[PDB]
């Protein structure tokens, strides 16, 4: 169909013009709160670590789909391997709680520690850029801290997602035609 | 006595995608209200139907433009989602989080010469197993449509599913030399005083596109 | 909702589980696809 | 443009804002962004002490910059909002600590009809700066598209927005208004020689609160 | 057979707060009774509301005497439960146990001179973005209010709660120079005969002030 | 009540959880919090 | 307190048959449709019964021809799913997968002479016990069939299962010298010019054959 | 169905468990074996 192209109304032309059909369409994969849902990787400092969701790294599933909302929410699980014992405090906490055990401390149990924790922010929603500065983003802008004698591996899990005005999301920029990878396939 | 168990072998392990949660903590926070906040999406593909995005054509840039010769060929490029015509498109983006796909892909045809300026196009699907046409009357026996310029700018074309299979990858592997999935080819029918006029194209998800198996695959 | 699927109710209260939603006192672009015009223009003809 | 020779017909459109009044005989709609109205105006941030104030609910103007042949596909002017205010709106970012406002946007690009080239006029939350590979998806913000052939005029509306209900301006702006050259301008023979583009910017539903001691 | 169970990873450690409780291994100990005791509290903001404690001022007292010169300020200070002046109060020592409040803090102003002097004073509420006023002229565009003496020995002013996020922090950090929620500033706008005379001040919970995020932050 | 929140019944009897209260023969600071004068003392004008 | 259970000793691991299934990784996946494709079968036996598949004697044949001796024997074989003469059959192999079978074996034999070949075939079935007969005449006296050629070429016999036990043993044991089971004797009775004609032979799975108790014993 | 054994209900959604089916818009051989002629073609004496 021909429409007015300088509006930005949406036109979603179908199959049906030349003599298609529609079919089913079953996206449950693309659903926002089930596609964050998982766990990613990041790598930790020695000691105190800020849980910052801006430490996943953008070419992750989850930093990159993160990355592509300007505002979000979400609860958050964390998965950490540790020695000692592991030491959480909220938003807004003196960095030297992180000493006090009566803050939510695990006692260490191998092989890694899971804890599920709240939203702990002053704010509504938290955001993944902000022009203040015109990279740095408030201070507030946080899920809290945690702190063990070593960490080694730490793990970022966002729940009950929720994202607000999309922004871009891009694909790697190939040389030639076409990007070209070796897909899983039975042995020769 | 106490009830008995069978602490299974091969259970239990943390799984980075497991369906269950974790223990709490903290309890009894309450959070600032956020009812009613705008822009909200909660589907990725509502915003790959109701935004288009450009495609990328020789030049880097999101148009073709009229040509003088007697080569009639705007432009011809795989119909895939992993290929560099569309490597800027949110589409793209998209589905190379996902292994399948399966539906509709719609293209967005916008006129920018000026009004004096006329042309007729043609815009054609040539499905895998034969070359690609590389005139207007060749590709005319393929599923294809055509259109003038006038008072809308626009004209919308789907791109139809066609396949052996329910679903398609959105990869493509280094073993297959031509495109698995055709080709798209634009092609000029004519012009009348419309000499480098740019033509912007775009693409948008259609109303059955379907994405489906996640996948990380990104090492940078 | 989201990656989850226990058929069992959780062991622990749900102020426990998650933090707690408050209102003060809308899914816009799933209203903006639904919105969008899939007909043809103009006069249809055959 | 869905509507009748000249620039016409359900394509004409007057907004008001206030006492200021914009008619443009080319229009092309409006896009409203991200919602039709505003969220909440009173929350416990304010404690029931924000005021609206009707008086700045007007339009004011400014250059944004000159279309020439020159440009290329991706060159870009950016406007943070809010920006320098004389009037006003303006004098109420030195009186109050706090405000929120949402923003009636329209832009030109006055040339001819025998101008070709397109602009992308896109209003964006959080915008310092932006990729070149970026501006391929700039089309996921509110936006209108300028095309002499069909149009002068871009009309965008858009809500207040932010992690905070009321905002300190003076540290945060939370919206950038760009102007993209999508295909470059052509003037053939009988197209105008350039493009000046501006702004004709009004903010809405203005609240403020916390007054601030005068300097006095 | 016997059921079989998945023993978890990641689960089961000792978490100090968290929400189960021991197993018990002494029963039945029945208390000697308690019933009606007096002076019970059950939340720590009942009392906080109900008992005000001084506010300390420069030389450690909790009183600003009236001045006689051609400087009307009596104090002014950052509106911070970690300031200087609030530190000796019930609601500070309450405050450093969490990381954020919200809501109403309200201060009380209790004349003690002699029958024969009399003063007329003035509180504002100078928020962040702005050096605080010097004079009661520059104030009075602040949201203020100014009473004098007589009868009645006490005035009760309500700070409001004002912030662009819904809850502000309690502690003070390194890198903030001016206090992030504003000063309160107290003048004298003139006085008859009340040289010398104290003017006590003290400070309560309002009716929506409210703590969250419990916090265990000193190390001495 | 108090820093717990399983949803499912305790194993063990209140009489083994707990000790067990007893009765011979009441919040003081919530009452008078409540009992505070919020008012305003004389005449309002405008 | 919290639930005790007795972690018990002897339970818990891996079973390669075990009745329980795993934890899931991975969810909501929709399979592309397959509701009514062909040739769906649900029981193996259901495609013994239906489909005979051929017997193999000497010579690797399905096949056995007229003699034209004195020596009235076609073919005389050990009733077993592990006799040679069964080997290449369809039953033979899906029985090598269970210890035991029950039930009716049905032969089946398809003349393939022509038309002015004529003769009389007898199949007699001897139970275990005593030498099977060599002759007709002797083995008269079993249970047995005769035919002769017609319109009709084909004639299909039940072996009964006939033991002492209520099962027996699909695999054949070192150490039993002659077939616990018996044996089959085709014999031909008679011809009429059918020097060299041959009679085909096939066997399939009876209404009441039954294999139970899986196993898997190849090395190769 | 299978080799399963268990008499209660799994713990995660058959969503979770196992692939789920589609129709679009039937046991063969079963049907074949039960169509099989099991009588006797001609005359039968005695």
């Amino acid at each position: 169909t021909t429409s007015a192209g300088e509006s930005a109304d949406p036109v979603t032309t179908t199959v049906e013009n030349y003599g298609g059909e529609t079919q089913i369409q079953r996206r449950q994969h693309t659903d926002v709160s089930f596609i964050m849902d998982r766990f990613v990787k990041v790598t930790p400092q020695n000691q105190i670590n800020i849980l910052d969701l801006m430490q996943v790294p953008s070419h992750t599933l989850v930093g990159a789909l993160l990355r592509a909302s300007t505002y979000y929410f979400s609860d958050l699980e964390i998965a950490v391997k540790h020695e000692g014992d592991l030491t959480w405090v909220p938003n807004g906490a003196p960095e030297k709680a992180l000493d006090n055990t009566t803050n939510p401390t695990a006692y260490h149990k191998a092989p890694l520690t899971r804890l599920a924790l709240p939203y702990t922010a002053p704010h509504r929603v938290l955001a993944t850029v902000y022009n203040g500065e015109c990279r740095t983003l408030p201070t507030s802008f946080n899920y809290g801290a945690i702190k063990a004698t070593r960490v080694t591996e730490l793990l970022y899990r966002m729940k009950r997602a929720e994202t607000y005005c999309p922004r871009p999301l891009l694909a790697i920029h190939p040389t030639e035609a076409r990007h070209k990878q070796k897909i899983v396939a039975p042995v020769k | 006595g106490i009830f008995p168990v069978a602490c299974s072998d091969g259970y239990g392990g943390l799984v980075t995608t497991d369906p269950k949660t974790a223990d709490p903590v903290y309890g009894k926070v309450f959070n600032p209200p956020r009812n009613q906040l705008p822009g909200r999406f909660t589907n990725l593909l509502d915003v790959a139907e109701a935004c288009p995005t450009f495609l990328r054509f020789e030049g880097g840039v999101p148009y073709v433009t009229t040509k003088t010769d007697s080569d009639r060929v705007l432009a011809q490029f795989d119909m895939s989602l992993a290929a560099k015509h569309m490597s800027n498109t949110f589409l793209a983006g998209l589905a190379q989080y996902y292994t399948q796909y399966s539906g509709t892909i719609n293209l967005h045809f916008m006129f920018t010469g000026p009004t004096d300026a006329k042309a007729r196009y043609m815009v054609a699907y040539a499905p895998p197993g034969m070359e690609p046409p590389k005139t207007p009357e060749a590709a005319a026996h393929c599923i294809h449509a055509e259109w003038d310029t006038g008072l809308n700018s626009k004209f919308t074309f789907s791109i139809p599913y066609l396949s052996a299979a329910d679903y398609t990858y959105t990869a493509s592997d280094v073993a297959e030399t031509t495109n698995v999935q055709g080709w798209v080819c634009l092609f000029q029918i004519t012009h009348g005083k419309a000499d480098g006029d740019a033509l912007v194209v775009l693409a948008s998800a259609g109303k059955d596109f379907e994405l489906r198996l996640p996948v990380d695959a990104r090492a940078e | 909702s989201g990656n989850t699927g226990s058929i069992i109710n959780n062991y622990y209260m749900q102020q426990y589980q998650n933090s707690m939603d408050t209102q003060l006192g809308n899914d816009w672009f799933s209203k903006l696809a639904s919105s969008a015009f899939s007909g043809l223009f103009g006069a249809l003809l055959a | 443009d869905k509507k009748t020779t000249t620039l016409l017909e359900d394509r004409i459109l007057t907004t008001r804002n206030g006492h200021t009044t914009s008619t443009t005989q080319s229009s092309v709609g409006v896009t409203y962004g991200y919602a039709t109205a505003e969220d909440f105006v009173s929350g416990p941030n304010t404690s029931g002490l924000e005021t609206r104030v009707v008086q700045a609910e007007r339009f004011f103007k400014t250059h944004l910059f000159d279309w020439v042949t020159s440009d290329s596909f991706g060159r870009c002017h950016l406007l943070e909002l809010p920006t320098d205010h004389k009037g006003v709106y303006g004098s109420l970012t030195d009186s109050y600590a706090y405000m929120r406002n949402g923003w009636d946007v329209e832009v030109t690009a006055v040339g001819n009809q025998f101008n070709g080239g397109c602009l992308l006029v896109a209003m964006v939350p959080e915008l310092c700066s932006i990729q070149k590979r970026e501006l391929y998806q700039l089309t996921l913000f509110p936006h209108q598209f300028i095309n002499p052939r069909t149009n002068m005029t871009a009309h965008i509306t858009v809500p207040f927005v932010g992690v905070n209900r009321y905002d300190q301006y003076k540290v945060h702006k939370p919206w950038t208004l760009v102007v993209m050259v999508v295909a470059p301008l052509t003037v053939n023979t009988e197209g105008a020689p350039q493009i000046k583009v501006y702004a004709n910017i009004a903010p809405t539903n203005v609240h403020v609160a916390g007054e601030f001691p005068s300097k006095e």
